RNA sequence: GUGGAAGUCUGUUAGAGUUGGUGUCCUACAAUACCCUCUCGUGAUCUAUGUGUAGGGGUGAAAGGCCCAUCGAGUCCGGCA
RNA sequence: GCGAAAGCCAAGGCCUGUCGGGAGCAACCAACGUUAGGGAAUUCGGCAAGUUAGUCCCGUACCUUCGGAAGAAGGGAUGCC
RNA sequence: GGUCUUAAGGUAGCGUAGUACCUUGCCGCAUCAGUAGCGGCUUGCAUGAAUGGAUUAACCAGAGCUUCACUGUCCCAACGUUGGGCCCGGUGAACUGUACAUUCCAGUGCGGAGUCUGGAGACACCCAGGGGGAAGCGAAGACCCUAUGGA
RNA sequence: CGAGUGGCUUGCUACCUCGAUGUCGGUUCCCUCCAUCCUGCCCGUGCAGAAGCGGGCAAGGGUGAGGUUGUUCGCCUAUUAAAGGAGGUCGUGAGCUGGGUUUAGACCGUCGUGAGACAGGUCGGCUGCUAUCUACUGGGUGUGUAGGUGUCUGACAAGAACGACCGUAUAGUACGAGAGGAACUACGGUUGGUGGCCACUGGUGUACCGGUUGUUCGAGAGAGCACGUGCCGGGUAGCCACGCCACACGGGGUAAGAGCUGAACGCAUCUAAGCUCGAAACCCACUUGGAAAAGAGACACCGCCGAGGUCCCGCGUACAAGACGCGGUCGAUAGACUCGGGGUGUGCGCGUCGAGGUAACGAGACGUUAAGCCCACGAGCACUAACAGACCAA
């Protein structure tokens, strides 16, 4: 009769191919509701510990009693939007239409970019408030980028760029607020756009492994009993039917693991101190000690130790925010052991 | 159900034999069904600590053997997670015989018990001697 | 929580209790003390257990 | 207690065989191999060397088995284009 | 050590079961180790793998051609000084 | 039926058989559930006495079944070890090849098309992979029929 | 009784293949159909409720585990929301398996004078090939768009990224003589599926440390071998699942269906024109891919004698080649060293004790000694090595 069973794997995350930025790319941002601000932020992944908390949940039989929470920690220091790119609609979409720079760069932004020299930020503020009042004004979003520098555990300084979404009250009042963060020195930190309590989605580039078998890469069976003595051990049965006579894409095939951005949905921040509290003794294992401007995430996060990973208020959260829990403690044992 | 208030690892399967946790007369039991669950192609139903399994009788009392009762998973060997991160896990698999509404058909439970069995299966947790 | 065996603290969110036949409770810290244990070997004779210090 | 019988037992002693893995190999190392496993292993035993039996004939504890990778009738050449 | 057994080692022989270099050396394959909880649910079938294991003491059913079954089963011991 | 064919007309046993079409026979045992197995029954499609019958200790790489023990056979896969695999130097074959060839979805056609027809898709070259298709390669089909074939 | 649809069954036909299109079942893995078993929305009821029965839309998702049998089928069990069916060369042997069918050996029954037969049973009985093309999964190099760096857009493409159940409040309430017994909504959890991650538990860990058997190096010390760890005990990192985290709602348009206004047809009428609602289905939302989208894109800056890039050197958050990412003295990229953090479990020697023994000798115990040995991690630290230098480029 051949029992039913879903397909191995999902076709909801591919062609399952190498990223093409090893820096995460949002394809989709919060809604504008609150007052302006910018959608985004940054951090380098760290580790892992656990922290004891108060049950936060109103509906939960435990709410108010201890509860272990495994936490990732991830270094947030601050970054610097340095500019405030606007884009106008048009019959194909959104597209750039100018941008707003600044002159007060970080020392080593010169290692991605090719910093301005000359720059008419009045023109550029002037094209782009004669869009709005034409009304041909899209969303506005800052050029970001990070400090690797001042995070001594990752040994890379060329700054990760990336492009963040500035939403707002009215198009008008958000612009206006936009280029104030900018004209600054664009330097904001997560506190600026976060709370603690509040759920994020995390965006980032997998664990990379290389080309892997189908049994790992789309979860497909081993070949069991005497099947698996025969010579074929890890392998399909088949690539598909006599008719139609090709290789369905949708079959599980060996290729190319891992490594792949994922935006990982409604993960809640924890906590968002600076210091050295969540480090662990030892070191955090292959990456170092924490000291200075951190996060705490529930759960885990895409991507391995000392990847840059991209946070945004969660665009679908399934709870209310239960604003600052109550952190009764965070253990500081060896990851070693 | 109600929430165990914890997180458990199946340590059974059909077929499994375990202990059974009262006088009933019945000293082994064999799993044949689990309350509530449908696996999946090739998977061999599981059962842990707090599910509500069928069963038939493996050892004891020539009147009591063979007969296929309902019971309730008091104790397992695989560790299960309470909310504090701490892992338990027991000195054997046993179960209790229960009836139609929950009431185990015993009059003693012997051993040890798992306090979350009380928050799903009262009668059986005040019949209990020793609830951890 | 102190660990019913070697006697080091254990970290909080972490160790496993076992509950014995009898109905007794055994909290280790560790699976090395606890297959020490399973060895049938008493803490107080191992020169590394803070029981034994 | 002695005695030490046996188509006796266990046994990769040597040696003989070839049950399973339907493993490895399957343009092979090999036109019948490799490995693990397994049977026999004082007897109707195994073996070297010599010698006898020849093709509708041998030999065959019989499977139509075997008679030089050739067998429900060997091989060579001839009948034969 | 029971041993012409295993394992280790002499004497003697050899590095010629004769292509090498490099990548923590991926998928996949060959040989294989270990796997928690469960324990034949796998499968035509427990195929494969596993379990047991040497010696001594205790003890040993049905059945039987009285030879045997039988090392039945089951239980205990086992070093060094 | 209460003899007739053709001489006699199945005795001891054994029996749903490695023989039983009906068939998964009926009853029981065993299991949660047993076309299996074992026991009893048995009119045996189509058992039975050296065409040997029944039975049977020992023996068996002989066929079926059950229990204890055991375990990665399975739940459900993981990690690791060694030799390949992958890159480099050297050595260096074979299978296969009417031609053309980047195909896919339909249709058509000697009714099972990369080549026809309509559309769709398609920048060229290369590396690895597991083998869906080329009714893939390998063998003038062993099955079947035909020959005024052979043995 | 009469009219049909399908092409799953069976038969008919002899068109296609006998210079071979590998058999039955199963398995594994992929796409589909609706004549729908469950799940969503409905209509009717011999609809009080609850549970059903019949019917309509609907194929998004699900449809599982076992006992006998080679079986397909089917019988049986216990779970279940339900344990639906069918097509894909009765999908799937250049994938597996080989129990059955269907060779040669053999038995039994029936038939036959016999050789031997069976649309009877039975035990045994082999699964070849290094992929040229095409296809697809992943990975590169070029060319086109026409100097470079960084940041995007989004034509379109993929998704099930989510499916379902149980429990609590609603409530012992509506309904009902009673027995019995719902719902909307709000909550908690489980299961299957999905993507990701290792603090925690668990596995591995032929890194590592210890115990110990046999033998060899005379003993001791310290070591080699016993299959690629002798065995046993423990086990860091990393990789993992049996571990952990995350996976909506809501809009818009419809089917069946419920209705509004409304005429042909003064009335009536959900429909003919118009309109309000309404499914797990459709579109959007969300995730992922996507300038080779030939309308071959947009923006900012840098540069055209110099911007940037390749090679080079130290290394990995990357990796089969290629690719990718980072560092290179204005330096913490790798190693040494020293700390820290970890794994074992108390080293050699010496001292005391030691059943004993004339003595020689003496297994072993305690102390020195959280000792000795060891680490795929972190920090400090320019001590060593990132030197020297080449090249392309409008
Ligand atoms: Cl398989
Ligand atoms: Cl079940
Ligand atoms: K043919
Ligand atoms: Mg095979
Ligand atoms: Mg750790
Ligand atoms: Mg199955
Ligand atoms: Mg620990
Ligand atoms: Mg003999
Ligand atoms: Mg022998
Ligand atoms: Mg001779
Ligand atoms: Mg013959
Ligand atoms: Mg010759
Ligand atoms: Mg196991
Ligand atoms: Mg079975
Ligand atoms: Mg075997
Ligand atoms: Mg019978
Ligand atoms: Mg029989
Ligand atoms: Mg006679
Ligand atoms: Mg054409
Ligand atoms: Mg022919
Ligand atoms: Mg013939
Ligand atoms: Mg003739
Ligand atoms: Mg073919
Ligand atoms: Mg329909
Ligand atoms: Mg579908
Ligand atoms: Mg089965
Ligand atoms: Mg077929
Ligand atoms: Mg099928
Ligand atoms: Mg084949
Ligand atoms: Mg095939
Ligand atoms: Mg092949
Ligand atoms: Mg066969
Ligand atoms: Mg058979
Ligand atoms: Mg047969
Ligand atoms: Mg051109
Ligand atoms: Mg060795
Ligand atoms: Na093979
Ligand atoms: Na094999
Ligand atoms: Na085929
Ligand atoms: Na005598
Ligand atoms: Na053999
Ligand atoms: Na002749
Ligand atoms: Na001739
Ligand atoms: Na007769
Ligand atoms: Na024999
Ligand atoms: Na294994
Ligand atoms: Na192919
Ligand atoms: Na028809
Ligand atoms: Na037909
Ligand atoms: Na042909
Ligand atoms: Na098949
Ligand atoms: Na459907
Ligand atoms: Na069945
Ligand atoms: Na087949
Ligand atoms: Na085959
Ligand atoms: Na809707
Ligand atoms: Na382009």
């Amino acid at each position: 009769p051949q029992p039913s069973r879903p397909r191995k794997g999902s076709l909801g995350f591919g062609p399952r191919k190498r990223s093409t930025s090893e820096t995460p790319r949002f394809n989709s941002w919060p809604s504008d509701d609150g007052q302006p601000g910018v959608q985004g932020f940054a951090g380098y992944k760290a580790g892992m510990t656990h922290v004891v908390l108060v049950n936060d949940e109103p509906n939960s039989p435990r709410e108010g009693m201890e509860e272990t929470v495994p936490v990732t920690v991830i270094e947030t220091p601050p970054m610097r939007a340095v500019a405030l790119r606007a884009y106008e609609d048009t019959p194909y979409g959104q597209r750039p239409l100018t941008e707003v720079w600044t002159d007060e760069f970080h020392s080593e932004l010169d290692r991605t970019l090719d910093v301005p020299e000359d720059h008419d930020p009045d023109a550029a503020e002037e094209q782009i408030r004669d869009a709005h009042e034409a009304g041909d004004l899209g969303d506005l979003r800052l050029i970001t980028h990070t400090v690797p520098d001042a995070v001594p555990s990752v040994p890379k300084k060329k700054p990760d760029v990336m492009e963040t979404r500035v939403g707002g009250g009215s198009v008008s009042d958000r612009l206006d607020h936009a280029l104030d963060i900018v004209e600054d020195g664009g330097e904001h930190a997560m506190n600026d756009i976060f709370r603690a309590g509040e759920y994020a989605d995390v965006a980032g580039v997998t664990k990379g492994k290389g080309t892997q078998g189908p049994v790992k890469r789309w979860g497909v069976q081993k070949r069991k009993g005497k099947h698996a003595r025969q010579g074929w051990r890890r392998r399909i049965g088949n690539l598909g039917p006599w008719n139609p006579s090709r290789v369905r894409s949708t079959v599980p095939q060996q290729g190319q693991t891992g490594y792949h951005q994922r935006t990982e949905l409604n993960k809640r921040l924890i906590d968002i101190g600076e210091g050295d509290e969540p480090t662990v003794d030892g070191g955090f294992v292959n990456y170092g000690e924490v000291d200075g401007p951190y996060t705490l995430v529930k759960g885990s996060v895409p991507g391995p130790d000392k990847r840059l990973v991209r946070f945004r208020p969660a665009v679908r959260p399934n709870d209310q925010p239960r604003l600052d829990p109550e952190v009764r403690y965070v253990s500081n044992e060896s990851n070693q052991g | 159900m109600e929430a165990l208030g914890a997180d458990v690892t199946q340590g059974l399967e059909k077929g499994s034999l375990i202990t059974c946790a009262d006088n009933t007369g019945a000293r082994e039991l064999k799993v044949i069904s689990v309350h509530g669950y449908s696996g999946t192609k090739n998977r061999h139903p599981k059962a842990g600590l707090g599910d509500k399994i069928t069963v038939s009788v493996t050892k004891g009392t020539p009147e009591m053997r063979r007969q296929v009762l309902e019971a309730v998973v008091v104790r397992q060997r695989k560790p299960i997670r309470r909310p504090d991160g701490t892992r338990v896990k027991f000195e054997d698999n046993a179960a209790v015989i229960v009836d139609e509404n929950e009431d185990p058909r015993g009059t003693e439970l012997k051993g040890p018990i798992a306090r979350e069995v009380a928050q799903r299966f009262g009668s059986v947790a005040s019949a209990a001697t020793m609830i951890v | 929580r102190e660990c019913d065996y070697c006697g080091t603290d254990i970290e909080p969110g972490t160790g496993t209790m076992f509950v014995h036949k009898d109905g007794a409770t055994t909290h280790f810290c560790s699976s090395k003390c606890e297959n020490n244990a399973d060895l049938g070997r008493e803490a107080r004779n191992l020169e590394w257990t803070d029981t034994a210090r």
